[PDB]
């Protein structure tokens, strides 16, 4: 769900130019949980 | 009645200041057009006056 | 238990489990009821 | 495994309809030429009555998320719930579209629904929604799906009319069932396929298995 | 009558601001044409006759 939500936001701002300030933000956001779930699904395996 | 109360509603939710809310007005439309049944037994479509 | 699907078949008539595929008007009813037949096609959701 | 639609692939859309408590199963037709609205052909009776499939081929050239068209309107892969497709036809190589006109007399807000010469507009595309619960946005369409089209542009579901005694096909905010089955995905050089029209040749190439031409007494029988 | 034209209201509401049309927004205009469908012109003009 959150790689859709992130594939749809980039399609957005793909037209644009320059990312602004807000979305840039809601990127950082977004890459910060996703960081967290590759993180703990990565963790899950490990051992292995 | 009931029909009216909500549609005022409505209006007053996608309408503000002379001016409409696409934001708002798109979703009402789209959620309308799922439910034909809120347009009333007439614009039914088929069997409808 | 929990991860194996089936489906239920009358092993004389071979026939399959399934819904009735409710008639319009059952949301009206709002009936969450789907009555259960025995269908040689059947569907594909039909499993268990 | 379970077979996943693709583009490029070839697919037939099939709607069930009862009557006389026997169902019956149709395909989507249109020739194009001559003619761009959409029909139904019944596939059922088949061992009796040959259907005439060609015309209801179609192949799938783009499946992409509303974002992804909204940007490219503004300027293979698999099939996921909640994309939009684009449909060609392939005798015609026009493009399924909502057309804007209506002859329903039954239905006053129902569109007609036929092929367009070229894939630009939204009328073109066609969103996929599961008819079940079962399956959810954004997984992949698998092979026998009972699916649900809706027009971008006219936000109305592809459906079968039967309230005329005929069966008729058209965009109504009423919504049918239908279903993608696949003809072919992918053929490797040469290797014949079915659906595909060839000459046979007795030998070197000389001679050809052929009918009476036209005006001929044998009635080209 | 009173449901009739408070949904009319609403749908002419809900109807895109001209300068999006002007801009040619995609959105506008569908929205626009899914409500002529919806509401032809002749039974408005019926209706005010």
């Amino acid at each position: 769900r959150l790689q859709e939500s992130i594939s749809d936001f980039y399609w957005y701002y793909s037209g644009k130019d320059v990312i602004e300030e807000q979305g840039k933000r809601n990127f950082s956001k977004a890459m910060s949980v996703a960081k967290q779930v590759f993180n703990s699904l990565t963790e899950y395996i490990q051992g292995p | 009645c009931g029909g009216e109360r909500y549609l005022d509603f409505l209006r007053f939710a996608v309408f503000v200041n002379g001016e409409s809310v696409e934001e708002n007005a798109n979703v009402v439309v789209r959620l309308l057009i799922r439910k034909p049944e809120c347009f009333g037994p007439a614009l039914r479509g088929e069997g409808g006056s | 238990y929990g991860e194996s699907l089936c489906f239920v078949q009358h092993v004389a008539s071979g026939l399959w489990l399934t819904y009735a595929a409710p008639d319009p008007k059952a949301l009206r009813l709002g009936v969450l009821k789907k009555k259960a037949i025995l269908h040689q096609e059947g569907h594909m959701d039909d499993a268990l | 495994e379970v077979q996943f639609l693709r583009t490029d692939d070839e697919v037939v859309l099939q709607c069930s309809a009862t009557v006389l408590k026997e169902q019956l199963k149709l395909c989507l037709a249109a020739e194009g030429f001559g003619n761009r609205l959409c029909f139904l052909e019944p596939t059922s009776n088949a061992q009796n009555v040959p259907p005439d499939l060609a015309i209801c081929c179609f192949t799938l050239e783009q499946s992409l998320s509303v974002r992804a068209l909204q940007e490219m309107l503004a300027n293979h892969r698999t099939l996921l719930y909640g994309h939009a497709i684009l449909l060609r036809h392939a005798h015609s190589r026009m493009y399924l579209s909502c057309l804007t006109t209506s002859r329903s007399m039954t239905d006053k807000l129902a569109f007609d629904v036929g092929l367009q010469e070229d894939a630009t507009g939204e009328a073109c595309w066609w969103t996929m929604h599961p008819a079940s619960k079962q399956r959810s946005e954004g997984e992949k369409v698998r092979v026998g799906d009972d699916l649900i089209l809706v027009s971008v542009s006219s936000e109305r579901y592809l459906h079968l009319s039967t309230a005329s005694g005929e069966l008729q096909v058209d965009a109504s905010f009423m919504q049918t069932l239908w279903n993608m089955n696949p003809i072919c995905s992918c053929c490797e050089e040469g290797y014949v396929t079915g659906g595909h029209v060839l000459r046979l040749f007795h030998g070197h190439m000389d001679e050809c298995l052929t009918i009476s031409a036209a005006d001929s007494d044998d009635q080209r029988r | 009558m009173s449901f009739y034209a408070a949904l009319i209201d609403l749908l002419g509401r809900c109807a895109p601001e001209m300068h999006l049309i002007q801009a040619g927004k995609g959105e506008a205009l569908r929205i626009r044409a899914i409500l002529r469908s919806l509401v032809p012109l002749d039974d408005l003009v019926g209706i005010i006759s």
